């Protein structure tokens, strides 16, 4: 039994930030060796017990994430940092305990004409806590006018879409990136290591 | 960089149709709000047009009804103002601005270069 | 049908030092639930387009230096320039946008 890293990792659809899948890996055995054997990950910024050697490790829920997010603000997934993304969209606990996996998807996940199909959030005027899932398309006012069902005067839609062109250099690419967050609970272990 | 141009204009007879159109990129017109105003030549600034994202709002000012239309594709990323039944006192400077988004306001931040028309 | 009014019409200051500017509106312009006003200001240089000074009626907008300041009250606005530089006269415009349909007050010319 292998676990289905694969279909998270090799996969096509994804999701933008503002509504993003999750999958609950489990009862499986994950070969971590080839994460860290590819040399095609930008970014493995680990913060658990062990970055490396994850041999002898047995958990009993592992977590995985997918998101489509601009170069220059992948370094903002990681906890205590605070902007749009990392503030309104996702935000990592104090204590997390997994790993960031950041690469680049720039010859895939670009068209020259413009993929106007990626979005995130630009207000909530709520910080958002521990990571929690976050879809609703509202019509947030400002006030001056009510808005009558249309994004009209001091009507502001809240899901800003990326810039994303095949010209840019590494700053505004798109990149994809899996917060692969694990998880002991009280729970027997089960996701065991190679 | 980040810039808008103009294009169209110029002469006309007395109620003739022009369409001027107002182009831009690096910025994903998809999510910002663009605008028309006017500068007429040593009499002040004024404000004329509306538009949004998916073109829902379509407010118009107080000489504007009835008279101006506004438009815009997104496959090519441009906008275009059709004028109908021009008066001497629509000749002037027009600009094409841009929105801020939920930061600044609804204000006017990015300014195209400019357009001339005049009834001649 | 925000009628607007403003004071320095073509203003000159003592070729220098500082300028004032005053911008008023017949109805306020604070919100109930905001505590923050929706009038700006504009700058204009003679040719080139109109630029950007301050948003939201008390934020120094990015890209300026330092040097301005627009403050006043929820229905009285006025401007602080402090020094007054040899790259500054330009014309300043007032936007009042708390109504669908905003308008332009008038222009102060600040020159010499
Ligand atoms: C995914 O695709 C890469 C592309 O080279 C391949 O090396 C890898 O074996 C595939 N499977 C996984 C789980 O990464």
């Amino acid at each position: 039994n292998l676990c289905p890293f694969g279909e998270v990792f090799n996969a096509t659809r994804f999701a933008s930030v503002y509504a993003w899948n999750r999958k609950r890996i489990s009862n499986c055995v994950a070969d971590y060796s080839v994460l860290y054997n590819s040399a095609s990950f930008s970014t493995f910024k680990c913060y658990g017990v062990s970055p490396t050697k994850l041999n002898d490790l047995c958990f009993t829920n592992v977590y995985a994430d997918s998101f489509v997010i601009r170069g220059d603000e992948v370094r903002q997934i990681a906890p205590g940092q605070t902007g749009k993304i990392a503030d309104y969209n996702y935000k990592l606990p104090d204590d997390f305990t997994g790993c960031v996996i950041a690469w680049n998807s720039n010859n895939l996940d670009s068209k020259v004409g413009g993929n106007y199909n990626y979005l995130y959030r630009l207000f909530r005027k709520s910080n958002l806590k521990p990571f929690e899932r976050d879809i609703s398309t509202e019509i947030y006012q400002a006030g001056s006018t009510p808005c009558n069902g249309v994004e009209g005067f001091n009507c502001y839609f809240p899901l800003q879409s990326y810039g994303f062109q095949p010209t840019n250099g590494v700053g505004y690419q798109p990149y994809r990136v899996v917060v692969l967050s694990f998880e002991l609970l009280h729970a027997p272990a089960t996701v065991c290591g190679p | 960089e980040v810039q808008l141009v103009e294009s169209g204009g110029g002469l006309v007879q007395p109620g003739g149709s022009l369409r001027l159109s107002c182009a831009a990129s690096g910025f994903t017109f998809i999510n910002y709000k663009m605008n028309w105003v006017r500068q007429a030549p040593g009499k002040g600034l004024e404000w004329v047009s509306y538009i949004s994202s998916g073109s829902d709002a379509i407010y118009y000012a107080d000489s504007v009804k009835g008279r101006f239309t506004i438009s815009r594709d997104n496959a090519k990323n441009s906008l275009y103002l059709q004028m109908n039944s021009l008066r001497d006192e629509d000749t002037a400077l027009y600009y094409c601005a841009r929105g801020g988004g939920y930061n600044y306001g609804e204000c006017m931040d990015v300014w195209g270069q400019g357009t001339t028309v005049t009834v001649s | 049908d925000i009628q607007m009014t403003q004071s320095p019409d073509s203003l000159a200051v003592s070729l220098g030092e500082r300028a004032t500017i005053n911008c008023k509106s017949s109805q306020s312009v604070l919100y109930s639930s905001n505590n923050k006003n929706y009038l700006a200001w504009y700058q204009q240089k003679p040719g080139q387009p109109p630029k950007l000074l301050i948003y939201w009626a008390s934020t120094r907008e990015s890209g300026v230096p330092d040097r301005f300041s627009g403050s006043g009250s929820g229905t009285d606005f006025t401007l602080t320039i402090s020094s007054l530089q040899a790259e500054d006269v330009a014309v300043y415009y007032c936007q009042h946008y708390y109504s669908p349909p905003p308008t332009f007050g008038g222009g102060t010319k600040v020159e010499i």
